[PDB]
RNA sequence: GAUGUGCACAUCCAAAUGAGGCGCUGCAUGUGGCAGUCUGCCUUUCUUUU
């Protein structure tokens, strides 16, 4: 596997219990918040925020279609509560239907909020990344830098900040939290693309702090709050 | 002595593979038995099978093992055996004997099951699912008690241990929840649905593209030769550096190739413009085509995939509106 | 996740699954399918302890 995607770490269990992450956060910004989530694998996090903190809209995006569809599985695995063998769970698939919604209904309930997409994030020209509008409210982008970093290099990862730039409305920010320097060498030998791409890096993971700040993205303001938790301001109305 | 212990090895794997449980279950040893005169087979035959590789290949040492023998005979030489005792109909009582049990460690083993179980009861035959042929315990294994009270006990005893009927009841149970749900939601998508010889023959449509690099896929080609002219067919073999492209009418193809800037340049390629000899042999590649993709039976998709598949795509396209 | 050397270098392993078995239509179709068929049916399963 060459992007990052596991997977593994299947969970059972419902939004209650949760993989270590939600007590760092505050739910404060998500209320009545549109939200893209960058680099979601089966959404155990992202099932686990809509489950309680009842974000208004949350659209999960992945780059992995085959692990979407799990994804997909899972959140109708909350549906079907209504105990079985798990033999006949894993050669059927979960009892509940793929909850649509009616022309006239009401959203904001679990889970009718959220959806997941399959796309690429990268679009890998800046002419194609000054075109875009802005939609969402706050952007999640955790645990995702180290990936699209060595598979495209400055160039791509400039063309993703660039579009997280593009997408907050005035007002909206983002979540970031990046991986160490340390980390990439274990990982430079999967291909050659990302062995050229990592003995072709010039930008270290101190100076996105500058990067962001600078003019070519501009982001306005920054702080971190307790790998650390970024939250950059993009500038008032 | 260990030669004894591997005397008593080859007696319970042969008197398991000539137990009533195995006999009852298994179709190829019952089939050996069966196609021959006076009900036998030879020994060299039994060593051939996995489990017996590991203990002897010996077949006289497995003739001395079964001379002390509960349930099998030997005629003359010490090569054949046969059952010793005729075999008749499959038992009712074994339904409700069977018990199926949860949640195994993975590290599967007939021995394994039988140490754990042996203690409450005797057990007789066991059923493990590999993975696939993936050499992985699946999770789940069904245990055969015998005489149906050991298996009542060992349920009292014990890791998640149920019958075989209670077993097909939640299996019947689970199957008609899905079924009713499917139907609901089935009929809620057609009530939203409710409210709301081949090609023709024409001359200089054939562009044939020559690469030096590997040709990316079609849907890639597709969306250069879309872009530029109207595009009906790319035949692209998936890693070949050679493809083709059949158009609407011969000015798209014209189109095409004088298309130097969107598509020599960008991509290395060489694209012509065939006529004569080889666009005849590409016409009639193209009826060996349409014959061939015609004369294959058609492509089987489960139900409750395209079902599912159907409603996702409904459900991204009302939340995106 | 582990190993050798003095957290650093080098090496090894990554695959915690789900689409697995088999059809019927009635239209299209080198156009890479579409609409149905009880959720199309079945799964202890594409199993050799032959
Ligand atoms: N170019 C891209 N655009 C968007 N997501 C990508 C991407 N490349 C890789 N990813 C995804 O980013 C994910 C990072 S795994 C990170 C764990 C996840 N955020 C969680 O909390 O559970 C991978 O699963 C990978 O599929």
């Amino acid at each position: 596997f060459q992007y990052g995607n596991y997977c593994k770490y299947y969970g059972y269990r419902n939004p209650s219990c949760e993989d270590g992450r939600l007590r760092v956060l505050k739910p404060e910004w998500f209320r009545g918040r549109d939200v893209l989530d960058l680099g979601c694998n089966v959404g155990h996090l992202t099932l686990s925020i809509a489950c309680k903190w009842g974000p208004s809209r949350m659209v999960g995006l992945d780059i992995d279609s085959r692990l979407i569809h799990s994804a997909r599985q899972n959140i109708r695995h909350y549906l079907s509560e209504e105990c079985f063998p798990a033999s006949l769970t894993a050669s059927r698939g979960p009892i509940a239907a793929p909850q649509v919604p009616l022309d006239g209904a009401d959203t904001s309930v679990f889970p009718n909020n959220v959806v997941f997409v399959t796309g690429n994030y990268v679009l890998d020209r800046d002419d194609l990344v000054e075109a875009q509008t802005p939609e969402y409210d706050v952007v999640l982008c955790l645990s995702l830098t180290k990936w699209v970093h060595l598979n495209w290099g400055d160039e791509g990862l400039k063309r993703m900040f660039r579009r997280i730039y593009r997408h907050l409305r005035p007002g909206g920010i983002l979540v970031l939290e990046p991986q160490p320097w340390s980390s990439y060498g274990k990982r430079k030998t999967l291909t050659e693309t990302i062995y050229k791409n990592y003995y072709r890096i010039q930008l270290k993971p101190e100076q996105f702090s500058s990067y962001l700040t600078s003019p070519d993205v501009g982001f306005s303001s920054y702080e971190l709050v307790a790998r650390p938790v970024y939250l950059f301001h993009k500038a008032r109305s | 002595s260990r030669v004894k212990q591997v005397l008593a090895d080859i007696a319970k794997q042969v008197d398991f593979w000539f137990g009533d449980a195995n006999l009852h279950k298994d179709r190829f040893l019952r089939e050996q038995i069966e196609k021959s005169r006076d009900g036998y087979v030879d020994i060299s035959l039994l060593v051939s099978f996995n489990k017996m590789k590991k203990l002897t290949t010996d077949g006289k040492l497995i003739a001395r093992a079964l001379r002390s023998s509960a349930v099998v005979e030997l005629d003359l030489e010490g090569t054949r055996i046969r059952r010793k005792k005729p075999l008749g109909e499959r038992p009712k009582d074994e339904d409700e004997r069977t018990v199926y049990v949860e949640l195994l460690p993975k590290n599967v083993n007939h021995s394994w099951i039988e140490r754990v179980f042996g203690k409450c009861g005797n057990v007789v035959y066991i059923s493990i699912p590999h993975y696939k042929s993936t050499g992985d315990p699946k999770g789940f294994a069904f245990v055969e008690f015998e005489t149906k009270e050991q298996a009542a006990k060992a349920i009292e005893f014990l890791l998640r241990v149920l019958s075989k009927s209670e077993w097909m009841d939640l299996k019947k149970e689970y199957l008609a929840l899905q079924k009713a749900s499917m139907a609901s939601l089935k009929k809620t998508i057609s009530q939203i649905k409710s409210e709301s010889t081949g090609p023709q023959f024409v001359s200089g449509v054939i562009v044939k593209i020559i690469s030096t690099e590997p040709l990316p896929g079609r849907k890639q080609v597709r969306d250069t030769l879309a872009a530029i002219s109207e595009v009906l067919y790319v035949d692209l073999l998936e890693g070949d550096t050679e493809c083709h492209a059949r158009f609407k009418t011969p000015e798209d193809a014209q189109a095409v190739i004088n298309a130097y800037t969107e598509i020599n340049k960008k991509h290395c390629w060489k694209l012509e413009i065939l006529s004569g000899d080889h666009e005849q042999r590409y016409w009639q590649k193209i009826l060996v085509d349409r014959q061939a993709k015609l004369n294959q039976p058609r492509e089987k998709k489960r139900g409750t995939e395209k079902l599912i598949t159907k409603a996702e795509k409904i459900r991204l396209a009302k939340t995106q509106q």
